[PDB]
């Protein structure tokens, strides 16, 4: 078995470049930031599929 | 250490000052709610010439809020322009166009 | 302190728990340069009023 892929997921590369320290309610989270909208997420939860 | 104005303005010529200065880049920033302290911190000698003349690279760490800190200094390219020897044994850079 | 879940989930009507919360406002900002760390806080059980 290998689950397919599900409706709404965006592809994206995995690249250092995507990944860095920022502010988000006093710590120093990971932050992603999806390279479509380019909008930064600092916690794991939230993000976009 | 700290070099007194007194031995600046009095030592014979010839002599060699070690001086040393702080950069502050990296310094913390202080808590939004602590307290000011009181006094002022003050530096009476200065270097007339850049003093960094010797450096590579400077803040190697990220800053939180903005892309890249201020004054980060990358490595220049040539440090890592591994270049090609030459037939004659001289060095050289890597060619920066063809022919 | 903390409660779990399970007995609030368990316990008999009656029972007078007591939760705790941080009044976040007062917290210490992170060090610029600081590296962030693993883990996310989480908070399971609210009030319904004030």
């Amino acid at each position: 078995f290998v689950p397919d892929v599900p409706e709404g997921y965006v592809a994206v590369q995995y690249a250092h470049r995507l990944f860095s320290s920022s502010l988000a309610n006093k710590r120093n989270r990971v932050t992603y930031t999806h390279p479509p909208t380019g909008m930064a997420y600092p916690s794991p939860t939230g993000r976009p599929h | 250490q700290h070099v007194d104005a007194e031995s600046i303005m009095t030592a014979p010529k010839g002599k060699l000052f070690h001086l040393q200065f702080m950069d502050g880049l990296l310094r913390p920033e202080p808590s939004a709610f602590d307290p000011p302290a009181s006094g002022e911190d003050m530096r009476l000698i200065y270097p007339l010439q850049p003093i960094s003349v010797a450096r590579s690279m400077r803040a190697i760490v990220n800053h939180n809020e903005v892309d890249r800190p201020r004054g980060a200094v990358a490595p220049s390219s040539y440090e890592m322009d591994t270049g090609t020897l030459s037939r004659n044994g001289d060095l050289l850079y890597s060619p920066v166009a063809n022919g």
